[PDB]
């Protein structure tokens, strides 16, 4: 659905189907790169869908080269970071300077490997600054802490990743911008007891300029 | 009074019971097959086939 097509629904209609775990699908707005004016804009509802979680399996079966492996989600429909905001400049030729400060910027999910091994990991885009021109909007984010410092271990004792945006469709009137998204972040470690694992996440995103 | 080494000679002339012990033998062989398969899975290591 689109944004108004989602907000026309009531909560009794959203509740129980999985429509809430989606970015609103953007209409035909392709290749409008000259239809971009400047300003120190902000975003209204900066939402990001993931669609595939792959894990770098460090175990060898071919040689000294390891790829990324498609896996299964484990918890339930517990993704699509919502309501993110900040300060979002559009420059002269298409230089976006996108700064994230607020909103639900984290979601903790678990994922197997084929072999029967569970790995928990955060999905965090906390405090991201992407300053690029509409193809590789690069920059780094924070992976703050998988669990708090006040966590009890079971017997009562006791970083930065890569993220690349893209822009595909542009609404010229209202500023609704879609695009594709990739990221690579480390897994959870239990404080050095287990070495981390690289995890790639691919997906789409959506934003509304203001 | 039969000796111990000819106790299965009571089913020379009882063919339904002959089929019964054919079936019991087949069940025991299949039971070994399943148990040895599960034990060999539980011991087996697929970590590096090279
Ligand atoms: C296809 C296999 C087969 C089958 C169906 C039979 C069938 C028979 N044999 Mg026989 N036999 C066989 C192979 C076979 N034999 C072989 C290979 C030998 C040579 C070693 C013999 C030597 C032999 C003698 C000398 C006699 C028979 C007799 C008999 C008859 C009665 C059996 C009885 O009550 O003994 C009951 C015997 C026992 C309860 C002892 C079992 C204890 C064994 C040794 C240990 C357990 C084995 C273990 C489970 C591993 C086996 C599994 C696998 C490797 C085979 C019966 C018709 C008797 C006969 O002619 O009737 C008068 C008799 O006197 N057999
Ligand atoms: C056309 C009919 C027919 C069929 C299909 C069979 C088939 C078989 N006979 Mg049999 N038999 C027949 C007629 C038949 N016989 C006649 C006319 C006589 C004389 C009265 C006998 C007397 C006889 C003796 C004395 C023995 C056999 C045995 C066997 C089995 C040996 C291999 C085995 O155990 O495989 C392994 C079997 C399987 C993996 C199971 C496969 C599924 C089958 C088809 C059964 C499924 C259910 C079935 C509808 C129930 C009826 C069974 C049968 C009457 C069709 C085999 C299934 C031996 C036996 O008892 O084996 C245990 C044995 O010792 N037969
Ligand atoms: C090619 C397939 C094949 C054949 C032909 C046989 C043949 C036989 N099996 Mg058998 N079996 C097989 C495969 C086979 N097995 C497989 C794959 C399994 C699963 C592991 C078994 C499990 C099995 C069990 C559990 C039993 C048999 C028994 C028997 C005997 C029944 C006939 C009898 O009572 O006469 C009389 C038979 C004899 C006098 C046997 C003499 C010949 C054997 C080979 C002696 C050598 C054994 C050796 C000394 C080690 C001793 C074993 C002990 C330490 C456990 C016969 C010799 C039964 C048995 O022992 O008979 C009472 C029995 O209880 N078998
Ligand atoms: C429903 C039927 C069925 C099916 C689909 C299977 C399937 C299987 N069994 Mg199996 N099994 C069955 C029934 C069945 N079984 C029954 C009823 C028994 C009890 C007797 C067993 C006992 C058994 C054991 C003990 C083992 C298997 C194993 C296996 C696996 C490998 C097969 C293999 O390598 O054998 C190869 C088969 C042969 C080489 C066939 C030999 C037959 C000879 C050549 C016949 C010669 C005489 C014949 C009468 C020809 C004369 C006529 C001519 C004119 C044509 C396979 C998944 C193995 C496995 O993977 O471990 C779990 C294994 O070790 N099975
Ligand atoms: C009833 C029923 C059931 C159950 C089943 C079962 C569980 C069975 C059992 C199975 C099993 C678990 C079996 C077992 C088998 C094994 C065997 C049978 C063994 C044999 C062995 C032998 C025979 C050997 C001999 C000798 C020695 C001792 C060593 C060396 C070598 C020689 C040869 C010398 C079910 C679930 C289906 C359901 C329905 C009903």
């Amino acid at each position: 659905l689109t944004f108004d097509e989602i907000q026309g629904l009531t909560y009794l209609q959203v509740k129980g189907s999985g429509i809430a775990n989606t970015c609103p699908v953007l209409e035909s707005g392709t290749t409008n790169l000259k239809e971009l004016k400047a300003g120190s804009y902000k975003l209204e509802n900066f939402c990001i869908e993931p669609t595939s979680f792959t894990v770098k399996e460090e175990s060898q079966f071919k040689g000294g080269e390891t790829e990324f492996v498609k896996t299964k989600l484990m918890t339930r429909l517990t993704y699509t970071l919502d309501a993110m905001s900040g300060s979002f400049k559009v420059g002269s030729d298409g230089s976006a300077e996108l700064k994230e400060d607020d909103g639900i910027d984290y979601a903790a999910t678990t994922v197997q490997l084929p072999g029967g091994e569970r790995v928990a990991f955060l999905f965090t885009i906390k405090q991201f600054d992407g300053k690029g021109t509409l193809d590789n909007i690069k920059g780094d984010f924070l992976v703050p802490s998988y669990r708090g410092s006040s966590f009890l271990d079971p017997k009562g004792r006791g970083l930065k990743g890569s993220a690349v945006f893209s822009v595909a469709k542009v609404d010229p009137v209202t500023g609704e911008i879609a695009g594709v998204f990739e990221s690579i972040q480390p897994s959870d470690t239990d404080l050095g007891a287990k070495p981390p694992k690289d995890i790639k996440v691919t997906g789409l995103w959506y934003a509304q300029l203001k | 009074g039969l000796p111990w080494y000819r106790v299965h000679t009571v089913v020379i002339n009882d063919p339904g019971r002959l089929i019964s012990v054919h079936l019991m033998h087949t069940a025991l062989v299949s039971g070994w097959a399943g148990s040895m398969a599960l034990f060999e899975i539980s011991v087996f290591d697929p970590s590096d086939p090279v």
